[PDB]
């Protein structure tokens, strides 16, 4: 009894329903209301200057056109029927690739309400561009937005809100990303002006913190050793040209693998990244290095010691100054 | 072509018991060696066809196993009837038949 | 015909938008599945790939004849002819049907209402794992997958007495891990949409390593030890103990930067950068102790390997 | 209007036609027969451990359905009639993600014949799993297989088979072969049935036996391999007073050797077992390390710091002239036992 | 009740042509290759020929090669076989099979006795 | 209800395939661009990518209408329904019209006849680029559309506000890493085939790359092997095996360093002016080397200075210490002025 | 009223339409004709054996249900025509994937003309298969090529044909391609016999060369330059072990991994090319140059063995210049 009123109901709904009007057409704003659940936070691509989010997206709003009241239970119908309703259009600026979900059945709630409500939930794969400035990289925190945004409809024809004014992004605190640690999220509802009018603007903003936890091991701590095995060369003896001039060649030319080690990880970007002032900052001093043996070498054959004993003490103290300085700063 | 060749040209055996018939091919045949029996001024009688599937129609005491190269066929009790010359065929290529074995008491 | 006589009184007044017994009671799916093929675990990405015929059932009232017919075998052509539960999985990160010849899907219908939707897929889902004993790591791997839209009172989830066909190991393209065994399990999650039901199959998976000693541990158990040659070598050789002391360290930082290359962007110290580390500190502290006698070999040749082998043990222990 | 006696045809086949029920459903069992022309053997990826190929896949089967008496003996026709008509849900059961081409129209062809019988052949480009078993790699040879069979219709309800002889059923193309590694050698194909809970069903397997040619695997590792393992042992023709020279020899030999063993091993997927070059690499690497512990051995014995001018004078080491003959008859010998073992 | 029919037993001297005939009587003609096999007495069975009766497309044994020419009759539902040439080697027992599939040759003919004086 | 009777009435017996005054006018197309973001430059791939808004304004008397609304603000869908401009983009490698959640497509519908169909596209344009002055270049990248199938006859593009004003880009859109924006230009052309006249509608992007990334990649190290090098002249005579190590480590280094820079390049055969500045390095390198072996040469003691004939600094080397580093000086001067 | 009477005209052309006959169906073969505007063999890809080409393939045949006589001009219609219009079913042989541009529209050109010849153009952009021998590479002389060839129809029912002739196919000249250098196209008609039928071909061929410019730089002079490098350790007087033994293996290592670094670019393919063979070729005399101090170590801890380095310090460059005459002579 119940399945064949349900089928005169929702049969009158979609008779004579025009999907190309929207509700209130030639009328007031229709408010949507916007929920976003994420369930991951695949990668930040430094790289390719984007970071790929799959989320549940969830759009609810109003059409008295699908308003019924006989049954008292909210109707949930098959994805395919969101083909033939108005669903508002919304598009992300940020995104350049993303896809709604296929397997089994192509990921897409519909679920209209006895009050005229209808609920669209969405399972979007989003890759968002997110540019970002590297001059304190690694110790580097990146905004990240995704930014939706009504194309076709200005604000005089349709409204976008957070359903619940902090409670409408869910899910943040559980993402997980091997690189980053989300330390904050706004919401943000906006209105930009384009030549073709004024248009509503919702903003999802991640503020992501780098893990200094993982370029330690990788850049710093090999960028130090190779510093401190450069001091050695002090200690070793006058004449021993082969040693030290081997010792020293091999510790700037390593510093040169790692800064292109480093710098193939990343974009051509033109910038002077923190970690290419701690790489330079080391490069100076072990080139300086080794031009503290090529001196010596020009003394004794073109007070030697001596000159090994003070170079001996300064350069550990005027790298830790130097390092002192550099997390200061990067503090 | 594909050559077969049957072991035991002529085997002896009383009522009863078992008697295996062996067939190789030259090359592979995979899973199409079918078998075949021909009693004197008889047409051949199809009995298994594919390595082991048994043809409708044929009593359950005809057994045949069968891999790349090496086939056989067995059976379990021998009968009155089943006395005859058995033929294996090969159809992975063109057809060619085995020279025959014949049994007799 | 008999059969299409039969296929057209079924779908004739039939709706693809309400599930069996809406608003009637909520509607019964059992779920079998057979792995065909655990694809390779990327654990770069943290997601592995695997290729799975889905089977679901649900009796459906609308889909109920009576006939000399048993049962209605027929092709994916009928698939959006009628309703099919919604089922997305909820950890794939991209997942594909197969196509080719033609949709791989079938549809078979009894005479009760009962109805079987099964069809193949290859999903890429996630899975987590714990770099303390890697390589010598063990974890298991889950497959969730629940209605999109449907919450508990609306389509409930079970699982028929075959709880999973599992296929022949050894086909697997699993190479890394050995596939254990499987565990499933049925649970409810709320949302803001509702509280649906989940069914994640887990498939436990080892670890086995003989690629990584090779590729690693015996390249840097290799390069230790050339470090050790250095004490055997005069001291009167000064350039000959450098050019062996820097060459370790250089190829310390290339295994562990193909290390780091084979490993993920992670932050927490792997039990691998772990090996490199303490080699790195040998070698590191090999090169120094020339150095002091340029400015005690036989203690120093000595004591290093103990250190090592008590390493290597407290490796095998973890 | 000459034309229209060929529409009108049409119509008449498919009004009243259910694309949902197999040719004589319940009253016969349906024979598929399907035949195979790889146009292109494309190339084996070991890495992924599958191949590609490009294959125009016929299929025949006779439908009373599609019956028709016309001035034309046979229709042909484009893909568009073949998705109206019943075709054979066959699909591969080793079939990784596989496309069917569609520039510029649907590559597929459906030719009626009057009496009933059908020819539906299609163009594909078919990624199958290729299982490999890698302990005789770089020269191993593979037999690839490419099943295929009904995925709804169980072996009452449909059943393949090979059009011309099965020998004869899989034609390769002599112009189109892109292997690069492999070579082929040729293909056998068998039938028989899998087990399903679902059901029993018929599957029509196809190998491909192909053969990998060790020369690119030669100049790439076997070469530099040899190398190292010949510089290794020009440290014994130096003179054991070089004590940098042959450190620096030694050294670079294990380093280089180390390189070459991880190089090799990206060349393939992650394998608990180790093929025949982690063999060579292996061994290879031993000959390198001896090499530096027979170096060491000298410098035990290397007393004398000053070397020979042209007091006494450093001689040549024992063990560096025996170390001179062994270590490459050694190797040698290894070379025949193992190109020997592998090969035959 | 399929029942494949071969000519009766005849003989001719040598250097005469003889023509046998395999008659199909239950299954459809058309459907189904019809094959030729020969046997000598106190030898094996040899594949003559196979002639697909819809397309009436033929194949030949290479020692039958010009031998041996199969011409079918769909009218009728007969297989023909023409033998040119004939010698004491051709002295044999030609039988008449259909192939059901790629595995059985399903139903024989009753078998045609050749002998040359 | 009402408006669905306007849009009723406008769609029936109306043919999307028909050109608006086919046979009897010409159509005025008038074009405009919002780049939302300047996407990034394959050098390698020797192709840009950009982001836009691209509306399109043409006059449709079939599509005009009597109602309440001046303007109706439609569904995308309704874009499929009428007849809309092929147009293409003659330059675009790869292209995709963006549909997530829906179509982006905008389509208004003026009360007189105008239409306002706007879309988001991101298309991978090729710009043809000659890298001779590499990284030191510069490069003024197009983009061009037109009709793809109605001639130069039948369909006519023409900016709608003028040269400058109908290309804008969002002054926070620049995804370029390595190039910096300078200006669009924007013409408009005729371009023949075999198909017929078309026009074509080309806008050129000014470009220019930023040489910080290859100072710090390829052009500081470059400058500290040579400056490497040359300590090999400061370093003692009789320390052999200690300036043999230098040279050939450093060459070593230019060898690593030329392939890696080509690496970043596509595989052109310009010889761009990094490898000059690479070859030169290259010489410097190696007359540094030779350096050494002409002074190993005369060594004859072999014996270092201790404050028993010894061997003075070899006149090669000291006039080396002097001409070397002023050559590469100079040498640095006038190809620094040369691409400047 | 014109536009009005252009509407009644494409109707009656589409009503009754039956997509599935071709032109002259159970007659005979129509006859299409076949002109291309390459816009570019981008990205001729060794490492996957394949170009990928970007094209604006036209297609010209007869068709005379879709002949009109009122309209003079030529009706240019929507792109969405073709789909309800029959067109030559027409796949390349060797595509690994293609597809048909997308914006703005789906990329294609419907111009059906006053005596029902049909005007239809695609810009396809096809990644096609073009197998390439390298032995003499990069000094070789590639011939790709692209069979444009009927699928469902034998020659009894379509036949191809180059429209225009040798004028068919323009726009090869303005193609740069960044390594390889087109020095010749040829288009040729044949027939080719599948089991199924004979069907009509068509093979458009571009023979095109390589620059060696471009591999000087990256291959051959940092190989010349080691090899050139390595004779420095016929100056250096024996004495210095370290020095030359530092600078031999040095050298031997370079050329590995300048070797294995250029193979790790190309395919993994079993014939040796000939840049393996200049680099067979210099590794041998780098080899060679640490043999010459091997055998000078060992002599002298065995006057003389001066003459032998003097004689080496000159004859390794001899022997060096010889090889790259003979080198280039051959293959260039
Ligand atoms: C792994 C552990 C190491 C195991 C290797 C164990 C081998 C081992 O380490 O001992 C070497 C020993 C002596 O050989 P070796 O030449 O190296 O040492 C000589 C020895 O010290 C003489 O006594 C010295 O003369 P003298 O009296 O002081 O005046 C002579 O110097 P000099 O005076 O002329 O200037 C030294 O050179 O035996 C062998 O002959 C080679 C055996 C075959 C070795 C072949 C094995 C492949
Ligand atoms: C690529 C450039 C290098 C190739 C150019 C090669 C140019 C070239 O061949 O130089 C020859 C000559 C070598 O002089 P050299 O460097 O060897 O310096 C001393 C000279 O040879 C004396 O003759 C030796 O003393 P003696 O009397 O024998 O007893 C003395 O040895 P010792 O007594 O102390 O023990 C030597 O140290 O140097 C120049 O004339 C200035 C050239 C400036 C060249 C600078 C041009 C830029
Ligand atoms: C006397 C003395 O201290 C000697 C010891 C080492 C010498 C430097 C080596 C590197 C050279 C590179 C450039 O060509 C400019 C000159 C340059 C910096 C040299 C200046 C003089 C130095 C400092
Ligand atoms: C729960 C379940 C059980 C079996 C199937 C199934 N249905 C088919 C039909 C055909 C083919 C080839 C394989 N099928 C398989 C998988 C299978 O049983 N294999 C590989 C031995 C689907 C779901
Ligand atoms: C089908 O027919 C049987 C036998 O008449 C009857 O018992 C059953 O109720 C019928 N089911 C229907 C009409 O659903």
């Amino acid at each position: 009894s119940n399945m064949s009123l349900v089928k005169e109901t929702v049969d009158r709904l979609l008779k004579g329903y025009d999907i190309r009007l929207r509700p209130d057409f030639g009328g007031p704003p229709v408010a949507v209301g916007m929920n976003i659940d994420i369930a991951s936070i695949d990668m930040v691509s430094e790289v390719n200057m984007d970071y790929t989010l799959t989320m549940y997206f969830q759009q609810a709003w109003r059409d008295k056109r699908l308003s019924y009241n006989v049954i008292p239970l909210n109707l949930t119908l098959d994805n395919r029927v969101a083909d033939q309703l108005w669903v508002p259009d919304t598009y992300f600026l940020n995104d350049k690739k993303s896809f709604v979900h296929g397997v089994t059945v192509k990921n897409r709630m519909i679920r209209l309400h006895p009050d005229g409500t209808v609920l669209y939930g969405l399972r979007i794969t989003t890759t968002a561009a997110c540019m970002m400035d590297l001059r304190r990289y690694p110790l580097d925190e990146q905004n990240c937005t995704l930014e939706i945004e009504s194309y076709g409809y200005t604000t005089d024809d349709i409204e976008f809100y957070w359903r619940g004014d902090d409670n409408a992004v869910t899910g943040v605190t559980k993402i997980e990303l091997p690189q980053f640690s989300i330390v904050d999220y706004k919401l943000i509802t906006k209105k930009v002006v384009f030549s073709t009018g004024s248009y509503p603007r919702l903003s999802l903003s991640f503020k992501l913190k780098r893990n200094i936890g993982y370029f330690i091991l990788q850049t710093y701590m090999p960028s130090i050793l190779i510093t401190i095995l450069s001091w050695v060369s002090f200690w070793i003896n006058y004449d021993a040209s082969a040693a030290r001039v081997a010792l020293g060649i091999t510790t700037v030319l390593t510093m040169t693998t790692i800064n292109t080690h480093l710098r193939e990880t990343l974009p051509k970007i033109p910038y002077v990244k923190a970690i290419d002032m701690y790489l330079m900052g080391c490069f100076v001093f072990v080139f300086m290095a080794l031009l503290e043996y090529a001196l010596v070498n020009y003394i004794f054959f073109g007070d030697v010691n001596a000159i090994d004993r003070w170079s001996r003490i300064f350069f550990p103290v005027v790298f830790s100054f130097f390092n002192i300085v550099y997390w200061l700063y990067y503090v | 072509y594909i050559v077969m060749t049957q072991s035991p040209k002529s085997m002896s055996m009383s009522l009863g018991e078992r008697v295996t018939l062996s067939c190789r091919a030259s090359e592979y045949v995979g899973s199409y060696v079918s078998w075949y029996q021909q009693k004197p001024e008889q047409s051949p009688k199809l009995l298994i066809y594919g390595a082991s599937n048994r043809y409708t129609g044929v009593p359950d005491r005809f057994a045949g196993s069968g891999s790349a190269t090496d086939f056989t066929l067995t059976i379990t009790s021998v009968q009155a009837e089943d006395l005859a010359d058995y033929h294996c065929g090969q159809t992975y290529n063109y057809p060619t038949f085995g020279g025959g074995t014949k049994l007799e008491i | 015909g008999d059969v299409t006589v039969i296929l057209n009184n079924l779908l004739e007044g039939y709706d693809n938008k309400l599930r069996p017994d809406i608003g009637v009671k909520p509607t019964l799916i059992h779920t079998d599945m057979y792995v065909n093929s655990i694809g390779p675990v990327n654990a770069i990405n943290m997601e592995y790939t695997i290729d799975i015929f889905f089977a679901q059932t649900w009796y459906d009232r609308r889909l109920k004849f009576n006939s000399t017919i048993k049962v209605l075998r027929l092709n994916s052509n009928m698939v959006g002819k009628i309703w099919i539960p919604d089922t997305f999985f909820r950890n794939s990160k991209k997942a594909d049907a197969h196509w080719i010849t033609t949709p791989n899907r079938m549809l078979r219908i009894w005479n009760d209402g009962r109805v079987l939707y099964t069809l193949r897929l290859t999903i890429d889902a996630e899975c987590q794992l714990q770099l303390h004993n890697f390589p010598m790591d063990e974890h298991s791997c889950p497959l969730e997958f629940s209605s999109y839209g449907y919450p508990r009172e609306e389509i409930v989830y079970q699982w028929k007495r075959s709880s999973v066909e599992v296929g022949d190991t050894r086909s697997w393209r699993l190479y890394q891990f050995s596939f254990v065994g499987l565990r499933n399990t049925t649970e409810v999650v709320k949302t803001t949409s509702g509280d649906y039901v989940v069914m994640s199959v887990y498939f436990d998976l080892s670890r086995r390593m003989g690629y990584f000693t090779i590729q690693t541990y015996i390249p840097c158990t290799l390069i230790v030890v050339l470090s050790w040659v250095s004490f055997w070598i005069n001291k009167d050789a000064v350039p000959a103990r450098t050019s062996l002391g820097i060459t370790t360290v250089l190829t310390m930082t290339t295994l562990s930067t193909i290390a780091r290359k084979s490993l993920p962007k992670v932050s927490y110290v792997t039990a691998m950068d772990l090996f490199v580390s303490v080699c790195f500190i040998f070698v590191f502290s090999a090169l120094v102790e020339y150095g002091t006698l340029h400015y005690m070999d036989s203690y120093a040749r000595i004591f290093f390997p103990t250190a090592f082998c008590l390493f290597n043990l407290v490796y095998w222990v973890s | 209007d000459n034309t229209t006696v060929f529409t009108r045809i049409l119509d008449r086949l498919l009004d009243g036609y259910d694309n949902r029920l197999r040719p004589g459903l319940g009253e016969r069992v349906t024979e598929v027969k399907t035949d195979i022309f790889v146009t292109s053997f494309g190339p084996v990826s070991d890495h992924d451990m599958e191949y590609t190929i490009d294959v125009f896949f016929r299929q025949s089967w006779k439908d009373e359905r599609l019956k028709f008496k016309g001035p034309m003996t046979v229709l042909r026709l484009n893909n568009l009639m073949a998705s109206k008509i019943w075709t054979p849900d066959t699909f591969f059961h080793n079939g990784k993600k596989s496309v069917a081409h569609n520039m510029t129209m649907p590559n597929k062809l459906l030719r009626i014949t009057e009496d009933g019988t059908l020819l539906y052949t299609m163009r594909l480009t078919v990624r199958a799993e290729c299982p490999m078993h890698l302990e005789d790699f770089p020269m191993d040879a593979h037999a690839c297989p490419l099943k295929f069979g009904s995925y709804a219709y169980t072996r009452a309800e449909v059943v393949y088979e090979w059009t011309r002889e099965p020998a004869r059923s899989v034609v390769v193309a002599e112009d189109g072969s892109r292997l690069n590694q492999y070579d082929l050698l040729g293909q056998t194909v068998d039938s028989g049935i899998v087990q399903s809970s679902t059901g029993e069903y018929v599957v029509m397997t196809t190998h491909f036996h192909l053969k990998r040619k060790i020369g690119y695997f030669v100049i790439q590792t076997y070469l530099p391999c040899i190398m190292t393992v010949i510089l290794s042992q020009v440290s014994f023709w130096l003179n054991r007073e070089s004590v940098p020279a042959r450190t620096v020899f030694g050294v670079t030999t294990v380093l280089t050797m180390t390189t070459l063993s991880i190089s090799a091993r990206n060349s393939l997927p992650k394998v608990a077992y180790a093929t025949a070059m982690d063999w060579f690499i292996a061994v290879c690497y031993a000959f390198v390390f001896s090499a530096l512990i027979e170096f060491a051995t000298v410098n035990y014995f290397t007393k004398r710091g000053y070397a020979w001018d042209g007091k006494t004078f450093n001689s040549v080491s024992k063990i560096d002239r025996l170390s001179r003959i062994a270590f490459p008859l050694l190797f040698g010998i290894f070379n025949l036992v193992y190109w020997a073992t592998y090969l035959n | 009740e399929i029942q494949l029919q071969q000519s009766g037993p005849e003989l001719v001297k040598p250097g005469t042509s003889v023509k046998v005939s395999c008659k199909a009587s239950g299954y459809s003609f058309t459907d189904y290759n019809m094959y030729w096999v020969k046997q000598s007495h106190g030898k094996s069975l040899e594949w003559i020929g196979y002639i697909d009766p819809y397309n009436a497309d033929t194949t030949y044994n290479r020692e039958f090669k010009g031998k041996a020419t199969l011409t079918v009759d769909k009218s009728s539902s007969t297989a023909f076989m023409h033998l040119n040439s004939l010698t004491s080697e051709d002295s044999a027992v030609y039988y008449c099979a259909r192939k059901r599939n790629n595995f059985y040759f399903d139903y024989w003919g009753q078998g045609t006795p050749l002998t040359v004086s | 209800t009402i408006f669905t009777r306007i849009l009723d009435r406008l769609l029936d017996g109306y043919d999307n395939r028909l050109r608006p005054g086919l046979g009897d006018a010409v159509t005025e197309v008038k074009t405009d661009i919002y780049v939302t973001s300047f996407g990034p430059v394959s050098d390698t791939d020797m192709e840009y990518t950009i982001d836009v808004f691209f509306r399109q304004t043409w006059h449709d008397e079939r599509l005009k209408f009597d109602g309440p609304m001046k303007i109706l603000p439609l569904n995308n869908l309704l874009a499929s329904k009428i007849w809309t401009p092929d147009t293409f983009f003659h330059n675009g490698k790869k292209s995709v019209a963006h549909n997530m959640t829906t179509p982006n497509k905008l389509l208004r519908l003026v009360d007189n006849g105008t239409l306002l169909y706007t879309m988001r596209l991101t298309i991978h344009a090729e710009c043809p680029m000659h890298l001779e002055d590499f990284p030191m270049d510069v490069h003024a990248c197009p983009l061009k559309f037109g009709s793809y199938a109605y001639t130069k006859a039948e369909v006519i593009y023409s900016w709608t506000l003028g040269k400058n004003k109908s290309v804008e880009v969002a002054q926070d859109g620049s995804r370029l890493n390595q190039y910096d924006l300078l200006g669009h230009v924007v013409g408009t052309e005729i371009i023949r085939s075999s198909t017929g006249e078309y026009v074509v509608m080309t806008t050129h992007f000014h470009l220019k790359r930023k040489i910080g990334y290859f100072v710090i990649q390829t052009y500081l190290p470059c400058i500290m092997t040579v400056i490497l090098s040359q300590v090999s002249f400061w370093l003692n005579r009789e320390s052999v095996p200690a300036r043999t190590v230098f040279g050939v480590t450093t060459v070593l280094t230019m060898t690593t360093l030329s392939i890696s820079a080509r690496n970043s390049l596509p595989k052109v055969a310009y010889a761009t002016a990094m490898d000059w500045f690479i070859a030169v390095c290259y010489a410097f390198v190696f007359s540094a080397l030779i350096e050494f072996a002409t002074v190993n040469y005369f060594t004859k003691r072999s014996w270092a200075w201790e404050g028993k004939t010894y061997n003075s600094v070899s006149k090669v080397d000291k006039i080396s210490r002097i001409i070397f580093p002023v050559l590469f000086a100079i040498f640095n001067l006038v190809y620094w002025a040369t691409y400047v």
